[PDB]
């Protein structure tokens, strides 16, 4: 499944 | 070998309001599943069979982490915008891919993400998956953010474990296809183009997966000296295509040969005409 | 801001056959931005109906897409692909070719 | 015992486009940073002469943080309004407080983190720091979402570790005043109603921490009957005043005394007409 | 949606004394939601430049501030704290008391 | 110092 958290660029 | 990857794209709209966001999902050549905003359904959907069996749980828990992606990029598109002093008035790119790899041992092997703006490299996840760094000396600040929020601790989890374990379960769900090795239909075609010269066409069909080559020799030799060949591509049924040719002198069509390596194949595979 | 030339390649699923059913195919890539138009087409008139791929990119950032339709082919209908893209001076036409 | 504690505040605006955001932070009784977006420069500065001291670096980063915070709270904004089917013509708030205490020992004792939309608690971090709390059957959602995301690790990272780093750092840049006790100036006041009654107010001036104790007791014991109390004010110079009253018969007042506990006084002290 | 109606404390830095420079308090606090007027008067005059604290609030989610000014008492001058929030029907006012 | 990145809802 597609990750659970991304970047806060 | 095999592979679990995504790639999501985001891109401004200025007059539209929020930004259009896709996901994409694929094991090796097969795409999965898919996210997309301006669909009639904004939510997760199936892209191939063998996912249908899946609960509602599944389905509405994806349908969050891409919503919520989308948000956050939504975001990082202004803050972006700022880093680089750009007007609301253009549009920008903002994408961002990750995946994990098994080696033959059926275990984890490598692992990778990184995200480019306006299609150039900008932050990327290091091979020891521990640091980020700045490909852009705009991505600096985004470096050190991440680097003391410590972003690149659970990214790791995600690719490490998560990643890994879903793979397995999609290899089975998805055996028959995924698993399934299917070999090239080959053969040769002719195409005279002076009174000195014709042209010899290798070709390839319905093969899966696209990794794949092909050779023209002469005599056992070596040969492109006239060698045009194609960038494989999409049969549009789950299998790819693809040529190779050569321009050969009238009469000497007996003297060159093709070669086909394909996993799908015992051996590699040699024509003539 | 970097930009690509997409790249295009207007084929068949199956080895053309007059009078059989088959499937026509303009498979563009390696361009960027994601902005592009695509049009099929038979004898100069806009073919409607016309499927086409999600998005999607490779590991140098670029975009690709494949739009397709269902068709019989004939020794008269002649049949092209149009594309148009920021990266085109003009809307470049490159027309079928069954042995391609 | 000492602390640092936060607190965030986000409230939108239909029509003036962007909510408020304002974030200011405490150690102790006294607030030395603070940021608001309204104005005239948006980021985070000084409230109490002892930071002035320090980097830009130090400077920018919190700025960033806050900036960061104030989008991801616009988002939060819209996503509850979801959460609720509430229209985007009405206004509404967001806030969210987080702190770590230190113990005598001078060392970890506990930290708190918890949201509230509305005037309503909402979202809670655990006492064990490991797990969040829906407090709505809204907050549903919200409470798994973050579970899965695992933000509530980093959360007790930040709780855990940095914040005591800093905690300590402050309290030596600002030890002068933060470790300083200053007592209560004190004293009572006549105020005859009647020629039968009137009323004795015990003050207590310019004291810090403010934390206190006033008393009114009878000969020697506990009172209440008459007992009006005010709740603990700021002078407006960084210390605190309060002051208790009580009625009682014109020519009893030697019966009354009124007892000031303080962390500034050496022992407690009783004062009498 | 939650309201809460706002606290009100009229009062100086330092006791009152004629002709002696002090400074003048209005702390509002235990309110929700945060939008607030509050205004200082000088026998029913608005005082104008007048500052206040910084937006915050307590434990149960209420928020408190403090308006102050600059003042010197007078026995004929009369001060009050004119306060106005969307808990009240109308403009609450409560005016100084020395004593408190 | 602020908490990094707070939490999203």
């Amino acid at each position: 499944v597609m990750a659970p958290r991304t970047v806060l660029l | 070998s095999h592979s679990l990857k995504y790639f999501h794209t985001s891109v401004s709209r200025p007059g539209r309001g929020e930004p259009r966001f896709i996901s994409v999902g694929y094991v090796d050549d097969t795409q999965f599943v898919r996210f997309d905003n301006d669909a009639a359904s904004p939510r997760m959907v199936p892209r191939a069979p063998w996912m249908e069996q899946e609960g509602s749980e599944y389905w509405d828990r994806e349908t969050r982490s891409a919503r919520d992606t989308a948000q956050i990029f939504r975001v990082n598109l202004r803050t972006l915008r700022g880093y680089y002093n750009q007007s609301e008035a253009g549009s920008h790119t903002l994408q961002w891919m990750h995946g994990c790899e098994l080696g033959p041992d059926r275990r984890f092997l490598r692992g990778y993400e990184q995200f480019a703006y306006d299609g150039k490299d900008y932050l990327t996840l290091n091979e020891d998956l521990r640091s980020w760094t700045a490909v852009d000396t705009a991505a600096q600040i985004s470096e050190q953010k991440s680097n003391d929020a410590s972003e690149a601790e659970h990214q790791r989890a995600y690719l490490e474990d998560t990643c890994v374990e879903w793979l397995h379960k999609y290899l089975e769900k998805g055996k028959e296809t995924l698993l399934h090795l299917e070999p090239p239909k080959t053969h040769v075609t002719h195409h005279p183009i002076s009174d000195h010269e014709a042209t010899l066409r290798c070709w390839a069909l319905g093969f899966y997966p696209a990794e794949i080559t092909l050779t023209w020799q002469q005599d056992g030799e070596g040969h492109t000296q006239d060698t045009e060949l194609v960038e494989t591509r999409p049969a549009g049924d789950g299998t790819f295509q693809k040529w190779a040719a050569v321009v050969v002198p009238s009469g000497e069509e007996q003297r060159y040969t093709c070669h086909v390596q394909h996993e799908g194949l015992p051996e590699p595979v040699t024509l003539r005409w | 801001m970097i930009q690509r030339t997409p790249k295009i390649q207007v084929y068949s699923r199956h080895p053309a056959e007059n009078g059989k059913s088959n499937f026509l195919n303009c498979y563009v890539s390696g361009f960027h931005p994601s902005d592009i138009e695509v049009d099929l087409l038979k004898n100069g008139e806009r073919i409607e109906k016309v499927e086409h791929s999600d998005l999607s990119f490779s590991k140098d950032w670029s975009f690709y897409l494949l739009y397709y339709t269902e068709f019989t082919p004939t020794e008269k209908d002649e049949y092209a692909c149009r594309v148009n893209h920021v990266t085109l001076s003009q809307p470049k036409i490159v027309k079928w070719d069954r042995d391609m």
